[PDB]
């Protein structure tokens, strides 16, 4: 199959946007399941997002192009003829033009087999007061949270992103709230169902203190963006690629942050009452896995909120529901 | 929008308060729907004021006068004559002191149908019985001869005040409410 | 003009400004401090403004009930399952109907008569309202709920609404009555 002229990433030749364009029953009668539902909210003149950065981590050219998510934005299709230019070099991408609101394009996107759904506003950042900033944001995770897909509703998983870090406070129930915490500290943060830009602003003092930090996190959250790519881009022509030669194809052994569970095959042994350190040494020797945290269940007995521990103590006791981070080659 | 945010906050702060919220647009009643501790069951409402104009305006083109007759039965205003005013202005003037009013009817309707309970309303108690909540429970306006008043069934009535309504609790038959001028009624079967 | 008449079209007009109510008609006797209710266009079921639905948020507060028992009347039966399925965005779905669901055709509505013709008429000769009423209410399971009256009693077609009248209130053979009516 074809590479990105680097190797890096899964490649497609050029396409129009009617190619991937698809109404509801289009929508409906493809199988789309364990996909990522993009739920863009946008006017047509409304700045770009850049929704490049979003996908093309996910069509890294270590994954194998059977097991690549597929992806489907739900949105302004005015918007998305002007966004559609760097997004048209991507396998697997799908566009259901209309509104994240409506009830419907949830329902013909699957919405309940979704992997993730990601909420996103192109909007402008002062529209009107910081109340309404993201009123579409959380209108949106609110209406996925109370469907019922009887053949549910709350356990569709999502990450929203947050244009006002105070507005957290309304993206969930359950919750108890207090607008003198800062966002880190929050439920919704805590659980990785929000973010908002304000957790990057301490990567200035990164670059400054030690920058090979800063490529070290690139290199994971593009998937593998080099500055050759970034250069590659900068000339203007678009993302090159085609078939690719065993020496370059060579890339696509690269690490990557996966998630394990400790409820089945080999490592759930250490699920019935082992320690992190057991654990974290058994995968390393065996398996080159490194184990980075967990994502936990916050309700240890009822929801299905997980909340992630990094790096816990040696001695850390296990639960046979944990899920473990772990860098890893395969 | 705002006002959707508002909702949203209180019920993110406690998801069990009743809410009564005023809207400007009927396609916004849909997103208040969809919240996930909305409950109309419950006593959460949305008056739209969007739906409510049309509506009242579509049922004048099938009774050429209903918004009036009808817009004023949900206000309360009393009765206040001045001598200027024309006998048509009296007229108009005494009905709309009149609102819509719910009470429960006494014991003294129980197994009455719903025409011998409006009949004796009027008649007797000098008010205009126009409904009753059925036993879960459901509304039943101007129903027919099938339905039978049960015990402690709740009437949905027209009268000037809430004093006036009073008079069906407080009716009690051959027992004690036997007198004919209306002011008289007032207390039980003893 | 509309000579094969004019000022005889039946007209409703929803206001922006309540107070714009005075220009609406003429031989009328304007009064800027009268607040709208008591003008003769809204009197006539001419006039209509969002300001008369203001106290619609306390009745909500004090008896719910009778919130939903004017929302049925005005709708003409939206029910909550209605206002569900336009939620889910689909638009308004439909068909041909079960005989189950059909059942539900015969929603009691508020209908109009005359005094004028027919088995009523006996009371527009110089009858009562409280005549009129219980006669209704048991031949034809009719509730009336009040007049519809020409203010000209002799000249001009408006009429205006008398809501609930006395049992001994006399009737004209010109009047109109509101009426709660299952067919
Ligand atoms: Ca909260
Ligand atoms: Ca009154
Ligand atoms: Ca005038």
């Amino acid at each position: 199959r074809k590479f990105d002229s680097t190797g890096m990433f899964h490649w497609c030749p050029d396409r129009p946007l009617n190619d991937c364009l698809q109404d509801r029953s289009q929508a409906s009668a493809s199988g789309l399941r364990n996909h990522v539902v993009v739920c863009l909210f946008a006017d047509a003149a409304s700045p770009l997002i850049g929704l490049r950065n979003l996908v093309m981590p996910l069509r890294a050219s270590n994954f194998h192009y059977h097991e690549l998510k597929p992806t489907i934005i739900v949105g302004n299709l005015d918007y998305l003829h002007r966004e559609w230019k760097t997004l048209q070099n991507f396998p697997k991408l799908s566009i259901l033009p209309g509104s994240p609101l409506n009830r419907a394009n949830l329902r013909a996107v699957n919405i309940n087999l979704c992997d993730m759904c990601v909420i996103v506003s192109a909007k402008d950042r002062n529209m009107e007061d910081p109340n309404l900033v993201d009123k579409e944001a959380i209108l949106c995770s609110l209406n996925i949270k109370a469907m019922t897909f009887d053949d549910a509703g709350a356990n569709v998983p999502l990450i929203t992103e947050l244009a006002n870090d105070s507005n957290v406070q309304f993206l969930d129930q359950d919750d108890d709230d207090d607008p003198d915490t800062e966002l880190y500290m929050t439920q919704p943060f805590a659980c990785g169902t929000a973010f908002a830009v304000s957790v990057l602003d301490s990567l200035m003092s990164t670059s400054y203190f030690n920058d090979n930090a800063l490529t070290l996190i690139r290199t994971l959250i593009t998937g593998g963006a080099t500055p050759e790519l970034e250069q590659i881009l900068a000339e203007g022509a678009g993302m090159r690629g085609g078939y690719c030669s065993p020496a370059v194809l060579a890339n696509r052994d690269r690490c990557r942050v996966a998630q394990i569970s400790l409820f089945d095959g080999p490592l759930a042994q250490f699920g019935q009452g082992g320690h992190y350190g057991e654990l974290f040494v058994y995968a390393l020797r065996h398996f080159g896995i490194l184990c980075i945290g967990l994502y936990r269940f916050r309700d240890t007995n009822p929801s299905s909120k997980r909340y992630v521990i990094t790096n816990p103590p040696e001695d850390f006791p296990l639960l046979p529901t944990d899920q473990v981070y772990v860098l890893t080659y395969k | 929008a705002a006002n959707i945010m508002r909702v949203i906050s209180i019920k993110n702060y406690h998801s069990d308060i009743k809410v009564i919220v005023q809207l400007l647009q009927y396609h916004n009643k849909a997103y208040l729907l969809n919240i996930p501790s909305w409950d109309w069951k419950r006593g959460d409402d949305a008056v739209c004021v969007a739906e409510l104009k049309l509506g009242f305006i579509a049922q004048s083109c099938l009774a050429p006068g209903f918004s009036t007759l009808m817009a004023n039965l949900f206000t309360m205003r009393s009765y206040k004559p001045t001598p200027e005013m024309s006998q048509w202005q009296t007229d108009y003037m005494r009905g709309t002191g009149m609102e819509m009013y719910t009470e429960y009817l006494s014991s003294a309707f129980n197994a009455l149908t719903f025409p011998e309970a409006a009949e004796l309303c009027f008649s007797k108690l000098k008010l205009l019985l126009l409904a009753i909540e059925v036993r879960e429970s459901t509304l039943a306006i101007n129903p027919g001869p099938k339905v039978k008043i049960e015990n402690a069934t709740q009437g949905f009535f027209i009268a000037e005040s809430a004093e006036e309504v009073k008079r069906a609790f407080y009716y009690c038959k051959n027992c004690h409410a036997n007198v004919s001028d209306v002011r008289q009624i007032k207390k039980c079967k003893c």
